């Protein structure tokens, strides 16, 4: 059916531009042919839902053969062009004139791993986590060489001869990593990610960390090349992404009985079950398992940071829960202090063999894009790794200051941290900066600080014991009435909340004033080793204004600044 | 009779040109200057002249490396004819200035090549010397004759056209006359400014010859013209496995507000804008408006507003670069002295003092500073220039800059100046700044000229109406408790070269003066103990 039709596609094509009046009198699609043959929009994206309405040959047929319904798309194309026209390959022959594709979801976007023999020739569509972001360069597609006793041009894609570019056929491209989107891995493997084939006005055009569209279609330049798809040379498919789009933005107790009653007392309950209680601190872990990244717009972009530190790592094995919590988190990466260098976190540059010069590939940090950060050792991130970090304490703070590349990119997580003490336990005698040892400096711009001394409490230890012990009993370890949950189902728990955006009551501005005044009044006046800021104010601010996404206000509350107090109130000497 | 290569006939328009030359009336002023005093090499605008002839305008950019070679001829053809009984050995070879409105090479095409082109950009580093290979000979085997192969005229610069003889160049070269040939490398950073950010601009490899060699210098602005050349890369040069994208590198071959304005004059009218900019100024914060003051001048507990304001600084600006100790020693100012490894050959490996000249340093973390680096600035502020006597270039560097940071060493007498962000202690205070934060929970671009306009157009002059008041002044200030007959007059002054270069006044009062000593008596004050 395929090699033989060409009559009908550029049939088809001949009609389909002329099949509405939506390109004013004239297609859509037609709409750019005279903006393309003006030169006004050059590269050309194809909606084929519009096709399959009528017709859903050329649609579930590209989806058979993308490249000849690709490479097709263009023959014709190619010789559409006087139909329209305002005036081997001849020299314009869509020389700088593309074609991308897009329509309905029967092109899903699909998983890095689910590539396939199958995705061989395939209509391929991806979204995931962008990184490798290449140094761009112009790029030659046809040697438009020279017949020199001959005279005018001649082209090869391809000894005497020169090879000459004032007709050649060239393009802007790079290479790209998308990754997995670290929330369709729920499992105990990598979350992968794929060297990706990049090219046309879409370079140029985004940073990693994004979720994003993708096509990773053949071109149609060529089918394979002199002759079908059986050949006994060739180079890889890998993923020729064509409309790379961002994503901006892709239970309910009214229907249900759910959100009714409060999280922040029941969500505990059915969080952390293996945890031996301490589910104080896990408030703030619900907080940031909510975080506050979804901001109204008063300018409070420091919303979107819940920055804590936990100090000392066999607290409980407190080691273990960033794995709960990245099992709770998706948008989420877990690093340690010396087991890798800053670009864990950060981003650095060297060059690739596939495609691309110099892929800028980053870290955690440069992964998480407005995501949720979770050390190890945050001491071992000695002062290289102590920097960037001290920058993202401000948020698209992935700053570069090198000859090639001197970018920013957007940090614009969230941290929690765990830190083992300064060569030793805890210690009441000793300071932190003489049982921790990372600069104060930084503890300070923490949102909180907490602890967990691991402490005779016999009693508790007792209940420890208690509590361990249920476990290999059985995995009832929140035996107490909890009905524990899905990641996914408290992740839909969790997105309600984030959307809420809320904004105090105005009237409120006493309350939090009139406690911080005193609050803050009660610790200058203390003078102990407890100190605070304005990202005190904001960061108490910036609490009550996470409270509340759970407590769904839509504004903010005084229990919540009550809270908030109780939490700092619980916070006075969480060390 | 045609080539097709790029598409030119013979000559094609050539004898439009010649007249043109003659026609350009009202060049010939130019057309004899060149001839009879002997200064050649045109220098041409963006060409306005397309209010002439299109037919020779649009060929200009279009295959003209055909067409620049006829004018060099089509000059010459008449040159040559104007003054032949002067110095005629001169020929000409354009050199534009300011440019065709080039498409920020960043955004150039992968076609953009036969194209004449300029730079909005800023000099990472020059070459400097060197140039390369003219002209060839090889020896063949007939009693082997020298065989000109590049000497023969109508031949190449090709890659392996000179593959062989090398004397037949190295000593012949000098024996034969084509001592070697000339280019000049240079790496420069397009940089529009309020570049999108975090997306970076295009560095740049310059190649090209002329004897304005080095006539760019490193860290220098822009004024410049080039045209576009590549190459293909191969995969290796023992092969001919093809890297499909050409090696760019570039043919040098340079030489409403007056409403806005009326709208400043109504600012410049206005009387407190000192007090109105600086309730305008780093508007984030409550009170330190003290502090937020200096900065215009300047223009003219940690992070507590204070990188903010550096970073205020930094937003408000162009010129100037962020950066601190700690991490970022001397080296993410200057002295970071070290090599293409690549290459293996040293750079003049530096920093954002070399960004900041003419600028305005956003240093931080000055108490960190060591002194195998600070006794650099111990030595900057002295000079606003920097002695690098060094491997591959002795020099200095002119950082003739403004410096600002903080800290949470006898010499604090150079600085600008910072001043201490102290407890209050007032709960109520608090309340207010909580307020401003609980409140908070164009100007720029207007100041962006206001600041402008005067760093354009304005010079103040202390003179007789004021200078006596310094001499008044260091009087007053020097003798409560009797230091300010050190550099405090070169720093009042310095202070006072703000209000007149605020106002669009070139001359200056007491007032004018009289507020500098507020500043630097309550920055004394602060400072004070």
């Amino acid at each position: 059916d395929y090699a033989l039709e060409k009559e009908k596609v550029k049939k088809f094509l001949q009609e389909f531009y002329q099949d509405d009046e939506l390109g004013k009198k004239q297609f859509k699609y037609g709409n750019q042919l005279v903006r393309l043959a003006h030169r006004e929009q050059v590269a050309l994206y194809v909606d084929l839902d519009d096709v399959a309405e009528d017709d859903p040959e050329l649609v579930d047929s590209i989806c058979e053969n993308a490249r000849r319904y690709a490479k097709l798309f263009a023959d014709a194309v190619q010789e559409l062009l006087p139909q329209y026209k305002e005036r081997q390959y001849p020299a314009e022959l869509m020389r700088r004139f593309e074609l991308y594709f897009q329509g309905p979801s029967s092109n899903k976007p699909r998983v890095i791993r689910e590539v396939r023999a199958d995705s061989v020739g395939k209509l391929v569509t991806v979204r995931g986590i962008v990184t490798r972001v290449s140094e761009v360069k112009p790029k030659m597609v046809v040697a438009t060489y020279t017949c020199d006793q001959c005279g005018a041009e001649t082209y090869q894609p391809i000894g005497r001869l020169y090879l000459q570019t004032r007709g050649s056929r060239f393009i802007k491209f790079q290479e790209m990593k998308m990754q997995e989107h670290s929330d369709q891995v729920p499992v105990g493997n990598i979350p992968r990610s794929i060297t990706v084939l990049v090219e046309g006005e879409n370079t140029r055009i985004a940073q990693p960390g994004d979720h994003v569209s993708v096509t990773g279609i053949f071109l149609p330049i060529l089918r394979t090349g002199f002759r079908q798809v059986v050949q006994g040379l060739l180079s890889e498919t890998y993923l020729e992404a064509h409309r790379i789009v961002k994503m901006n933005k892709s239970t309910r107790e009214e229907l249900r009985q759910i959100a009714e009653e409060d999280f922040y007392e029941k969500l505990a309950a059915s969080i952390a079950p293996e945890i031996y209680g301490h589910e104080d601190v896990k408030k703030a872990l619900l907080l940031l398992l909510v975080g506050g990244v979804d901001q109204s717009p008063r300018g409070m972009k420091i919303r979107g940071n819940i920055n804590i530190c936990l100090m000392g790592d066999p607290g409980v094995a407190k080691s273990q829960l960033l794995s709960y919590i990245d099992r709770l988190a998706p948008r989420s990466q877990y690093t340690t202090g010396r087991g890798s260098s800053g670009v864990g976190l950060t981003a650095a540059v060297l060059r690739d063999s596939v495609s691309g010069e110099l892929t800028l590939e980053g870290g955690a940090l440069v992964l998480a894009d407005q995501g949720v950060c979770c050390i190890d050792e945050f001491d071992k991130m000695a002062e290289a790794d102590r920097t960037a970090i001290h920058e993202v304490m401000e948020q698209q703070t992935i700053s570069i200051a090198k000859a090639g590349i001197l970018t920013t990119l957007n940090a614009r997580c969230s941290i929690l941290a765990a830190a083992n003490p300064a060569y030793g336990r805890y210690n009441p005698r000793r300071s932190l900066e003489q049982n921790i040892q990372l600069p104060a400096a930084l503890l300070s711009r923490f949102d909180l600080l907490w602890l967990i001394q691991d402490r005779p409490d016999r009693d508790n230890d007792l209940r420890l014991a208690q509590h361990i012990t249920y476990v290999h009993q059985h995995s009832r370890q929140p035996p107490s009435q909890f009905e524990p949950l899905d990641m996914k189902l408290m992740r839909r728990y969790i997105a309600m909340c984030r959307e809420k955006q809320p904004m105090v009551p105005e009237s409120l501005a006493d309350y939090i004033t009139a406690a911080y005044v005193e609050m803050r009044r009660e610790a200058w006046a203390s003078k102990d080793a407890t100190y605070t800021s304005a990202r005190t104010l904001l960061a108490i601010l910036r609490l009550s204004t996470a409270l509340a996404r759970l407590r769904m206000v839509d504004v903010v509350e005084k229990e919540d600044v009550n809270e908030a107090i109780r939490l700092m109130e619980m916070s006075k000497d969480s060390l | 009779l045609v080539i097709w290569g790029t598409d030119v006939n013979v000559a094609a328009c050539k004898e439009n040109f010649q007249r043109f030359l003659q026609r350009f009336i009202d060049y010939m002023q130019r057309l004899g200057e060149i001839n009879v005093i002997g200064e050649p090499f045109l220098n041409v605008n963006c060409e306005h002249i397309k209010s002439f002839d299109k037919n020779l305008y649009r060929q200009l950019i279009s295959y003209p490396q055909e067409v620049i070679p006829t004018f060099d001829m089509a000059v010459n053809e008449i040159f040559f004819d104007r003054y032949p009984d002067s110095i005629l050995e001169h020929q000409i070879q354009v050199r534009p200035f300011n440019a065709l409105k080039t498409k920020n090479m960043r955004n150039l095409n992968p076609e953009d090549i036969d194209q004449l082109i300029t730079i909005s950009g800023m000099v990472i580093r020059t070459s400097q010397l060197i140039p390369e290979m003219q002209e060839a000979f090889f020896q063949c085997q007939v009693c082997a004759h020298t065989t000109r192969v590049e000497m023969d005229r109508g031949r190449i610069a090709e890659p392996s056209v000179c593959g062989r003889c090398h004397t037949t160049h190295s000593m012949a070269l000098i024996h034969n006359r084509s001592l070697f040939s000339d280019k000049q490398m240079i790496k420069l950073q397009e940089s529009p400014e309020d570049m999108p950010a975090g997306q970076t601009p295009h560095t740049v490899i310059l190649f090209a010859h002329n004897d304005l060699v080095d006539k760019v210098q490193p860290g220098d602005r822009v004024n410049v013209t080039g045209i576009y050349r590549a190459v293909p890369i191969r995969v290796n040069p023992r092969v001919s496995n093809v890297k499909s994208v050409y090696k760019t590198h570039i043919d040098v071959i340079h030489y409403f507000s007056e409403k806005r304005v009326e709208l400043l004059k109504e600012l410049s009218r206005k009387p407190d804008i000192y007090e109105r900019l600086a309730s305008a100024l780093a508007p984030s914060i409550y009170e330190h408006e003290d502090i937020k003051k200096g900065i215009l001048l300047q223009l003219f507990d940690p992070g507590t507003s204070k990188s903010q304001l550096l970073q205020y600084v930094y937003n408000l600006v162009p010129r100037g670069q962020y950066t601190s100790g700690k991490g970022s020693s001397a080296v993410g100012l200057t002295a970071y002295v070290m090599k293409d490894p690549e290459t293996r050959q040293l750079v003049l490996q530096t920093g954002a003092l070399v960004l900041s000249d003419n600028g305005i340093c956003c240093i931080d973390e000055f108490d960190k500073m060591n002194e195998s680096t600070r006794s650099v600035l111990h030595e900057v502020m002295e000079q606003q220039t920097l002695s690098i006597a060094k491997a591959g270039i002795i020099c200095q560097l002119n950082a003739r800059t403004s410096v600002l940071a903080a800290a949470n060493h006898t010499l604090l007498s150079r600085f600008d100046l910072i001043f201490l962000l102290l407890d209050p202690q007032d709960e109520a205070y608090d309340r207010r700044l909580a307020h401003h934060l609980v409140a908070l929970y164009l100007d720029m671009a207007v100041l962006k000229d206001y600041i402008a306009y005067a760093h354009s157009t304005i010079m103040p002059r202390l003179s007789e109406e004021a200078s006596q008041a310094l001499i008044e002044a260091y009087v007053d200030m020097r003798k409560i408790g009797s230091s300010a007959y050190p550099r405090q007059l070169e720093s009042l002054i310095r202070l006072a070269e703000a209000h007149a270069k605020v106002r669009l006044s070139n001359k200056v009062e007491a007032i004018d003066v009289e507020e500098a000593k507020r500043l630097h008596r309550e920055a004394l004050k602060q400072s004070a103990t």
